[PDB]
């Protein structure tokens, strides 16, 4: 069944990234703002700013150096702010892009390398792999989490009284069907008989706060 | 720190004012004004990431119980208060107590402070009735002390500690919970870290509208005087070192934001991450969710900002 | 027709009673999509949801589910 879920995820993930075109949409951001940006910059080149013409080839034809050089430094001066505030730019989204690829190592080195226990780290639900994939310009992690389903309504105890001892899960934790108490595990539904093996006493029953009698059994009674 | 406030500058009014001579002489350096709208743009949307990342967490909006007992746990402090016409819990109330034209607008933010507060209180509801489970799929229920004994086995104690001393605890968290809340009526500097960044961009913003009563090397800092005082072929010269002036503080401004932003940014994701492992989970990670052995957190809402609460 | 919102006036929005995702944001908790026309409403943050908690019940799961994500970077 575990192998059968894990290849439906992955023709469904596989089928979602075919029909949606927006899934990819970070790396477009960043691809149309740095087209952009240097669209912007080849633009600015056909500003006067304040000269005559905005080509230096024709200042040069038209006019001799002494008055030439007055719209030459006009041109310079525009030409070189714009330039300055395009670098200034693509520094700071620079910053961006290493924060981002800084992230994106350390989820590689831990959700790909490893498990890890961090929370929404590695997606959403309970950690369980992660698969790498390359991008143009980026990488895509394929997080295999485990999501628990079908939850089912318990009467709890915190522990469970037996010859005037208080008995606590070891492990797991204990519930009641109605009529009969069991321990099983928390991220599980699979009850067992409470044994002595499977507990841990501690104290009396009259400290703890809502303890039940029930009947802990002994694998040593029966030889 | 989560976001800041949202400006957005008019790059014509505020270096023109309603003058079409001046745009036309603006119109000859390209697209500059472009250029700072966009940015201002983006900026404004990116306030709007960061606190959707930082609260829109959760999918489901839970509510506590109108019985409320937890084994002696009271969370009267953190929990919504329907008495005042806020829905904001008693600390919340404190936090936003505590912290105190020229082309210039202030865009209100996408979520009201009303929301983040039904996105706190939904938070706080699931950790309070779930525990972890229901940032990993379906909210399952169980009695907190039950859940703090799993968060006491947690940390390499026993749960056979928790029970044992369970009306001991209780009365230590319901106290250390009160004395937060003394501690911040009593210190005016406790919301320090919030109100660095209102100070910043309200003093950012000051600064460039005095910068419009610079000469900058022209006759006067007012282009209706210019225009009443001569006419246009040697107003214009006039005009020119007014614009350059104002567009290089407008620059400046718009860089000095774009810093800023960054800064922010780093910072909402990081609460970000605080909201995912020590809210919605438990942290093995020392000194992520407060000083000693993670037990549970508490998320609250502020002006701008985020307050955990780290039980530990 | 008209609609008079915190973050100014709308004109040509219908504003409508429901609360849907946000689409289109406008602001203040105004959000606006295309439904046939275009509509104004308040977004919700999500479906209202009450887990049955008592202090003597607890909830486990019996199957489960392998889900698989992705993430871009
Ligand atoms: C709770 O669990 C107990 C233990 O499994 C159930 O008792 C069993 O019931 C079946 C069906 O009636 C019998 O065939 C078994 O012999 C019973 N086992 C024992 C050990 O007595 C009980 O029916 C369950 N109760 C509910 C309400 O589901
Ligand atoms: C669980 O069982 C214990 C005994 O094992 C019960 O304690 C008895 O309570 C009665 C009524 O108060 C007393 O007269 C007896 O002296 C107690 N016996 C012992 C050995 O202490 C206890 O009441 C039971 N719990 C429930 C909920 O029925
Ligand atoms: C939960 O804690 C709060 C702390 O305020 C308690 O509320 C106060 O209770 C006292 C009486 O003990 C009243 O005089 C105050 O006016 C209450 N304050 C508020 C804001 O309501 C509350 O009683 C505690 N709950 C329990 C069940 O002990
Ligand atoms: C756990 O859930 C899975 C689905 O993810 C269940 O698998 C289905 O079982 C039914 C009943 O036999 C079949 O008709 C379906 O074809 C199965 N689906 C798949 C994808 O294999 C599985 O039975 C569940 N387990 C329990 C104990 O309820
Ligand atoms: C458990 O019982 C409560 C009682 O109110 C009920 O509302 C809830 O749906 C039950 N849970 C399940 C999973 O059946
Ligand atoms: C649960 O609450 C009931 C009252 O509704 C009380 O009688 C009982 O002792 C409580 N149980 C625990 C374990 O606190
Ligand atoms: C929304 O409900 C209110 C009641 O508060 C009503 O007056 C109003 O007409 C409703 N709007 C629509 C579009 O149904």
């Amino acid at each position: 069944l575990i192998a059968n879920q894990f290849n439906s995820a992955i023709g469904k993930i596989q089928d979602s990234l075919s029909s949606t075109p927006s899934a990819l949409g970070k790396l477009q951001d960043v691809v149309n703002q740095n087209a952009q940006a240097l669209n912007t910059l080849v633009k600015q080149l056909s500003s006067n700013f304040g000269a005559i013409s905005s080509v230096l080839n024709d200042i040069l034809s038209r006019l001799d150096p002494p008055e030439a050089e007055v719209q030459i430094d006009r041109l310079i001066t525009g030409r070189l702010q714009s330039l300055q505030t395009y670098v200034t730019q693509q520094l700071i989204r620079a910053a961006e892009i290493r924060a981002s690829a800084n992230l994106a190592a350390t989820k590689m080195s831990e959700c790909v390398l490893g498990q890890s226990k961090r929370v929404d780290f590695c997606g959403k639900g309970y950690h369980l792999m992660s698969f790498p994939q390359s991008a143009p310009h980026g990488v895509v992690f394929l997080h295999v989490t485990y999501v628990p389903a079908q939850e089912k309504n318990f009467t709890t105890a915190p522990a469970i009284c037996h010859d005037g001892k208080a008995h606590f899960p070891r492990e797991g934790v204990f519930v009641s069907n109605g009529t009969h108490w069991f321990v099983t595990q928390r991220n599980f539904y699979e009850p067992q008989i409470i044994t002595t093996d499977n507990t841990f006493v501690s104290g009396n029953c009259d400290v703890v706060i809502g303890i039940v009698n029930n009947t802990v059994y002994d694998p040593l009674q029966p030889e | 720190p989560v976001s800041m406030t949202k400006t957005s500058v008019d790059c014509t009014m505020y270096i023109c004012g309603d003058s079409t001579e001046c745009s036309n002489l603006l119109l000859q350096y390209g697209s500059f004004c472009t250029q700072l709208n966009r940015a201002l743009t983006g900026i404004a949307v990116e306030q709007d990431k960061n606190t959707q990342e930082v609260f829109a967490q959760v999918k489901q909006i839970y509510k506590t119980p109108p019985i409320k007992d937890f084994g002696g746990f009271n969370f009267s402090q953190i929990l919504p208060d329907p008495s005042k016409p806020s829905k904001r819990s008693p600390i919340e109330d404190l936090l936003f107590n505590k912290v105190t034209f020229n082309g210039l607008t202030v865009l209100p933010p996408l979520l009201t402070d009303e929301m983040i507060a039904q996105y706190t209180s939904a938070l706080l509801a699931g950790t309070i009735t779930s525990g972890w489970t229901f940032g990993a799929g379906p909210a399952l229920q169980i009695p907190f002390p039950m859940q703090m004994a799993y968060r006491f086995n947690g940390i390499g104690v026993t749960q056979n500690v928790l029970y044992e001393n369970q009306k001991l605890i209780a009365n230590q968290f319901n106290s250390a919970i009160g004395k937060i809340q003394d501690s911040l009526s009593s210190t005016p500097s406790a919301l320090g870290k919030l109100q660095d960044v209102v100070n910043q961009n309200a003093q950012a913003l000051n600064t460039l509208v005095k910068q419009l009563s610079s000469n900058f090397g022209a006759i006067s800092s007012v282009l209706n005087d210019i225009l009443s005082r001569l006419d246009p072929p040697e107003a214009e010269v006039q005009i020119d070192r007014l614009i350059t002036g104002r567009l290089q503080s407008l620059q400046t401004y718009v860089t000095q934001q774009l810093i800023r932003a960054a800064e922010i940014r780093a910072s909402a994701n990081l609460a970000a991450t605080k909201m995912s492992e020590c809210v919605l989970g438990q942290s093995k990670r020392v000194d992520f969710c407060g000083k000693g052995y993670h037990l549970m957190s508490f998320p609250q809402s502020a002006p701008h900002g985020v307050v955990f609460l780290h039980v530990t | 027709n008209v609609f008079q919102t915190r973050a100014g006036c709308l004109i040509g929005a219908e504003h409508v009673n429901n609360s849907y995702e946000c689409d289109i944001p406008i602001g203040a908790g105004i959000c606006a999509s295309y439904q046939q026309s275009i509509i104004a409403y308040t977004m919700s943050l999500g479906a209202e949801n009450s887990v049955a908690y008592s202090n003597n019940s607890i909830a486990i799961p019996t199957n489960f589910t392998i889900s698989v994500t992705t993430e871009i970077l």
